[PDB]
């Protein structure tokens, strides 16, 4: 039991590290994926 | 072990500060940036 809350509070610092990692690709266009739906957005609204 | 690591680490705060020889016209020019800033760098992002 002494150990057991240690877990927990790393699983927390753990979990806000990917999502903060996760989502300073997007602002940079390191996600190859959603660049290519953002190009996407942008032809539409021209071409429309 | 905790002194020499102590020791270490202090010596290692030391580089960060900026020597004169850190910067240098020749070498480089902090006012490039604004070649890139001066209608060069459109959106909001760090590609150019």
């Amino acid at each position: 039991l002494t150990l057991l809350n240690q877990e927990m509070q790393n699983l927390g610092i753990e979990f806000k590290k990917y999502m903060s990692a996760q989502i300073n690709d997007v602002v940079i266009g390191n996600d190859r994926e959603f660049d290519q739906d953002f190009t996407k957005l942008k032809a539409r609204m021209v071409a429309r | 072990t905790k002194a020499l690591v102590n020791e270490a680490r202090t010596e290692c705060d030391r580089y960060v500060r900026e020597s004169p020889r850190f910067y240098d016209e020749g070498t480089f020019s902090i006012y490039q940036f604004r070649q890139t800033l001066q209608q060069t760098s459109q959106g909001y992002d760090a590609q150019a």
